[PDB]
RNA sequence: ACGACCGUAUAGUACGAGAGGAACUACGGUUGGUGGCCACUGGUGUACCGGUUGUUCGAGAGAGCACGUGCCGGGUAGCCA
RNA sequence: CGAGUGGCUUGCUACCUCGAUGUCGGUUCCCUCCAUCCUGCCCGUGCAGAAGCGGGCAAGGGUGAGGUUGUUCGCCUAUUA
RNA sequence: GUCGGGUGAGAACCCCGACGGCCUAAUGGAUAAGGGUUCCUCAGCACUGCUGAUCAGCUGAGGGUUAGCCGGUCCUAAGUCAUACCGCAACUCGACUAUGACGAAAUGGGAAACGGGUUAAUAUUCCCGUGCCACUAUGCAGUGAAAGUUGACGCCCUGGGGUCGAUCACGCUGGGCAUCGCCCAGUCGAACCGUCCAACUCCGUGGAAGCCGUAAUGGCAGGAAGCGGACGAACGGCGGCAUAGGGAAACGUGAUUCAACCUGGGGCCCAUGAAAAGACGAGCAUAGUGUCCGUACCGAGAACCGACACAGGUGUCCAUGGCGGCGAAAGCCAAGGCCUGUCGGGAGCAACCAACGUUAGGGAAUUCGGCAAGUUAGUCCCGUACCUUCGGAAGAAGGGAUGCCUGCUCCGGAACGGAGCAGGUCGCAGUGACUCGGAAGCUCGGACUGUCUAGUAACAACAUAGGUGACCGCAAAUCCGCAAGGACUCGUACGGUCACUGAAUCCUGCCCAGUGCAGGUAUCUGAACACCUCGUACAAGAGGACGAAGGACCUGUCAACGGCGGGGGUCUUAAGGUAGCGUAGUACCUUGCCGCAUCAGUAGCGGCUUGCAUGAAUGGAUUAACCAGAGCUUCACUGUCCCAACGUUGGGCCCGGUGAACUGUACAUUCCAGUGCGGAGUCUGGAGACACCCAGGGGGAAGCGAAGACCCUAUGGAGCUUUACUGCAGGCUGUCGCUGAGGACUCUCACUCCGGGAGGAGGACACCGAUAGCCGGGCA
RNA sequence: GUGGAAGUCUGUUAGAGUUGGUGUCCUACAAUACCCUCUCGUGAUCUAUGUGUAGGGGUGAAAGGCCCAUCGAGUCCGGCA
């Protein structure tokens, strides 16, 4: 046969690639020597093209210039802070100590230092539960208790944005224009609509899988389709 | 649109053109390497043994 | 609202259009002062028409059910 | 190169209880086929004449174009049914 | 039950063509066969007449229009000698 | 095209005049690519030119392209290359990371040029006149000088300013017509220098509690209007340029609508609409310099691609010439271009064919089917059903009006803008041509726009929003690479990967036995190393102990593959078809039965339905809108038909010129029979037959065209599939090496990751190398 | 009343496509053309120029479509007599 989708994809061209060279910045949080007294003035709301969602501009004491990844409210005029020794407010960036549990939070880093990994799109938050000497629990937007260094930094309050997945694009168009954004190849064709030779789910007089969808780990690539290691399917039970 | 004599129109394009090494009108203008001695690829000029018969 | 869809689309998504953009297009109060003043900028962006205040919200809305239980904790 | 039918007289007769109901022959017509012809009806008739829209020749007069007549109205001959 | 004729149906056979003999129906146009549906002449009748039924000679001429169906066939309608 | 005329040995087609036409987003004007001398001139006709040629894109010889201020050049874009690094057996190979360079001639950014003249041929390049930029030098000014601005930007609506053009009014200049007094052309004048400034922003004054303002949004005691001021625009006005230029002459003035250009406001994004060089910021005089490359012509029904002077294909600018009209529409006509979509002559010009007009009465009877053709048509008023997702259906349907002329009214600043009124009046006909829907109903499918088999399929197929399931916390899931490495990713679960269903609406039942996936698992099974026993002075080898993933075994799981029967009042194999829908685009029997409709209905629609062999995301039912999708009916319509006729144009036929191809074993005037490998112009018997030629429609040559696509045969080929055979990648797992200290554990030193570093996490695992078992159509 | 939304409608504006005529052509004008008719025509739009992806590999709104008249595995040469 052919090489299925999934095999083009890892290439690299084009066509599977995200247009980069259209984004603005690569959010991460700033380096700090120490100290804390970092701090800054928003100076603008923008759209970040890679995201859907707003991005600030912000200019740091120290000269610096760069867009942040923005918590839901903060404005114009506003100042942010990023330290051990921050205030504890909307849009300011310190380690998961020295926040005080119970309190949302966003772009938590995986490893202190790495500039923020979880929770950085529209309208999410993690949520810090304990503390401790050695290990910060976090709980993650998909549910999952994640132990953190306490030395992580990450950011007050949950990301901008929210409730965009509330509208629907109501139209092929908008998503079209929405897909060209992304390193991603839209439409998608279903496998059961295309031939023997392109994916293991065509062929057939009729339109139908020809095995079971519920594939193995160690099914190969250009075999690994349909339900990936599914623990189970249906809706039932 | 046929794939014949109407889509022949619009070739008007230029690639292959006159080598500056080998003097063959081969030299590729979009990609700056000759199909004919191999100038803008290597050093070496091109040449493979399959161009003759195996014997020859 | 929907009406720009014709009798395209369906009940559903159409009606949900008109729902998140008649809130999406309500007069909100600034942040800032307190006026009415805000209307949508882009994707999540607000601003105030009166005092120029440019504030990062919700999608649709200006504050979001998150956003606000924020503010306590 | 003619085939066949219908109608009228025969006759409400022969036959028959009645009901009903022929024929030979003489007539008229129709239908299909056939060959020919255009006085007549009908078609065509970008021969021809008129009406009229747009535009061009300044107007008027008189004209060109609008597909092989702009359109509409009428139509001789001839060819036709 | 027994003897046949035809070569329209179907099957059998594998002789003819696989360096191709263009498929089904229809259509258009031509010639033919008789095992005759009508038309001409006859015989019989369980032939009164009228209308039939059966049979004989006869292929000159005729055998048409439609509704469903790709249909051949066939079903159905109204005319029809 | 025609009549004259010119040239010539020779003229239908070369040139001149007249008349007659063709092209109007092109058949005009300017160009990109591509061609490459095709451009111009002179001399020619052996070649090329669909005929001829004195002509030519042909032949020969000569000549022709002039730039500081038009392009290139410079910059950067997607991206490309080189060198370094690393990989590879290796390279002309390969990804990352660094550095450097490349990468835009119409159409990205961009220092600076206008008018006129001139040549056979160039021209913002030469010449005349006028102007401008950059750099360098001298001189005066200046210490400012880099922050900032600019370059520099999406889609939709819209206001204001405003040139050309067009039109209107009037004058002047030239011309046309000649029943009037009308009609045409012109009336010019740059870059540049100077100057003016609406809009936006802001300042002072002022002090609105309801005012201010718009086409619309809107503004305001956080200070509205008004008033005064700062900044501030055009390829625009005005002056200069200019007793420059140009014109035979006049060498105008006002106005409206206003492309270019300038400048504002509003709306949209699950979409956010380059960058860099350069410019400004940052004065003036005088002088010098401003190299290099491109510049001819075509740019197409003859200069490009398509073998051709090919009816094909091929980008940009002129979108403001007039009438007309909603219009960049039709039709007519300018300017400009052309008679080269390049063979001609003749016959009332037959048959037949191509395009087409018209046909009485009938009116779909034609046919698979109304295919083709026809009908309707523009604008306004009146009026408008079922159904519906309330958007729509809808221009439903149906009905009425429609010109010209005379005098007016209303909106508006006005239009050479728009809407109405009265009276008069001609025709068969007033959207008079042209332009310009036929309408209505039932059923199926797919919801919609969208996509597709370049070249027989446009569809019900693909996509889509919407619904659902699966995998993954980022050193991830998924995917590429032999490796070095890479996409996803300037991304982080409101993510993005992998699949299914395919808008809305009402819904989506039962089955985990098999298969698949996932988890668990006392016990069983389960490879190699290391270990123990036997054996061998060692070794092979035989056996044992221990046992990973995997499997047995158990559990979960159907919006996972799929299934939802026979029998009786349970059996196979887990369950035994629920809502619906049903003679289905699924129904063998079948033209099912009943009804509707028709003279007659294997069709269609409705009801019934035991469904050969329907049914729920293998989605079910249903459904407004939509549709060059499939079937059916009605009104209207008509040469589709009855049944054909006549006519128009181009052929056809004759003549001059040009001039192929298919096909050909031989013979050949055949016909009726027969015979023959059973389908004969050629054999046999008879019949017929004087030879040659023209047209015709094609009966035969099993006519020509293609070593039959169907079928079988070959120990033929290829693509595809799988629990076929054998292998291969890849995933999981044990073991060994890297690898270190004190059947479960701590540590840190290798190694890996995070951090700029300090340092932090992890850690003898992981990665990587070797091997062993399992899975293994992803691949061979 | 204003406003002017829309994968909105009509539309040979330009431009893009290719439903029917199973017309013309079928030793063509053309190795995919001509004409009439028809679909789309502010958007998932069309287009020029540049640039990326290469052969069991691309690209593919999926037709086994397309990758220079070549595609169920391009073309060239070689293996090869
Ligand atoms: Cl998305
Ligand atoms: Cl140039
Ligand atoms: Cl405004
Ligand atoms: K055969
Ligand atoms: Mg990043
Ligand atoms: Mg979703
Ligand atoms: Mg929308
Ligand atoms: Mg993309
Ligand atoms: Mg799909
Ligand atoms: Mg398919
Ligand atoms: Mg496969
Ligand atoms: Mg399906
Ligand atoms: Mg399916
Ligand atoms: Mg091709
Ligand atoms: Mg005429
Ligand atoms: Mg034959
Ligand atoms: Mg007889
Ligand atoms: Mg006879
Ligand atoms: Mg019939
Ligand atoms: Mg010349
Ligand atoms: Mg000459
Ligand atoms: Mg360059
Ligand atoms: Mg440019
Ligand atoms: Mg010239
Ligand atoms: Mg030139
Ligand atoms: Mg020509
Ligand atoms: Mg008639
Ligand atoms: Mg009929
Ligand atoms: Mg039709
Ligand atoms: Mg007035
Ligand atoms: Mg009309
Ligand atoms: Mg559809
Ligand atoms: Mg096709
Ligand atoms: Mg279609
Ligand atoms: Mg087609
Ligand atoms: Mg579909
Ligand atoms: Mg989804
Ligand atoms: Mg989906
Ligand atoms: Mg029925
Ligand atoms: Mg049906
Ligand atoms: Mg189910
Ligand atoms: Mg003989
Ligand atoms: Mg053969
Ligand atoms: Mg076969
Ligand atoms: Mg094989
Ligand atoms: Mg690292
Ligand atoms: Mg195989
Ligand atoms: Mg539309
Ligand atoms: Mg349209
Ligand atoms: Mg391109
Ligand atoms: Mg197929
Ligand atoms: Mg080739
Ligand atoms: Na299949
Ligand atoms: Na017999
Ligand atoms: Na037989
Ligand atoms: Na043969
Ligand atoms: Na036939
Ligand atoms: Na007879
Ligand atoms: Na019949
Ligand atoms: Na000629
Ligand atoms: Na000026
Ligand atoms: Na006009
Ligand atoms: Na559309
Ligand atoms: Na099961
Ligand atoms: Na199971
Ligand atoms: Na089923
Ligand atoms: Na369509
Ligand atoms: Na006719
Ligand atoms: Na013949
Ligand atoms: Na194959
Ligand atoms: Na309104
Ligand atoms: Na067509
Ligand atoms: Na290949
Ligand atoms: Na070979």
């Amino acid at each position: 046969g052919r090489r299925i989708q999934g095999q083009r994809r890892g290439r690299g061209t084009s066509t599977f690639r995200a247009p980069s060279h259209r984004y603005k910045a690569d959010l991460e949080h700033r380096k700090v020597e120490d100290g804390d007294v970092i701090a800054g003035t928003v100076v603008d709301i923008e759209h970040d093209p890679a995201r859907s969602a707003p991005v600030a501009a912000v200019e740091f004491e120290d000269g610096d210039r760069r867009l942040i990844l923005a918590p839901e409210g903060v404005g114009v005029g506003d100042e942010l802070q990023v330290g051990v020794d921050a205030e504890i407010a909307p849009g300011n960036t310190l380690p998961l100590a020295e926040i005080p549990e119970g309190v949302p939070v966003c772009n938590v880093e995986s490893s202190p230092g790495d500039g923020g990994k979880f929770a950085r799109a529209s309208g999410v938050n993690a949520q810090l539960l304990t503390h401790d000497r050695n290990v910060a629990v976090v709980k993650l937007p998909s549910g999952e208790m994640k132990r953190l260094d306490p030395q992580c930094r990450a950011t007050i309050g949950v990301v901008g944005g929210g409730g965009r997945t509330d509208k629907p694009f109501v139209k092929a168009g908008n998503k079209h224009h929405k897909m060209k954004a992304r390193g991603t190849k839209w439409p998608n064709v279903r496998g059961v609509a295309m031939n023997a030779v392109d994916h293991p789910f065509g062929g057939g007089g009729r339109q139908h899988p020809g095995k079971p969808k519920s594939i193995s780990r160690n099914a190969p690539p250009g075999r690994k389709v349909g339900d990936i290691a599914s623990k189970r399917t249906g809706r039932g039970g | 649109t046929g794939a014949g004599t109407p889509s022949q129109g619009k070739k008007n394009t230029t690639t292959h053109t006159k080598c500056r090494r080998c003097g063959e009108k081969s030299y590729h203008t979009k990609k700056k390497v000759c199909s004919s001695c191999g100038f803008g690829k290597s050093a070496k000029r091109r040449d493979y043994e399959w161009q003759s018969k195996a014997g020859e | 609202r929907t009406g720009r869809f014709g009798p395209r689309y369906g009940l559903k998504i159409r009606v949900r259009v008109a729902d998140v953009e008649i809130k999406h297009k309500k007069k909100h109060k600034c942040p800032v002062c307190g006026f009415k003043k805000l209307k949508r900028a882009g994707t999540g962006i607000w601003m105030c028409g009166h005092c120029g205040y440019k504030i990062a919200g919700g999608c649709y809305q200006p504050e979001t059910v998150a956003g606000k239980a924020v503010m306590k904790a």
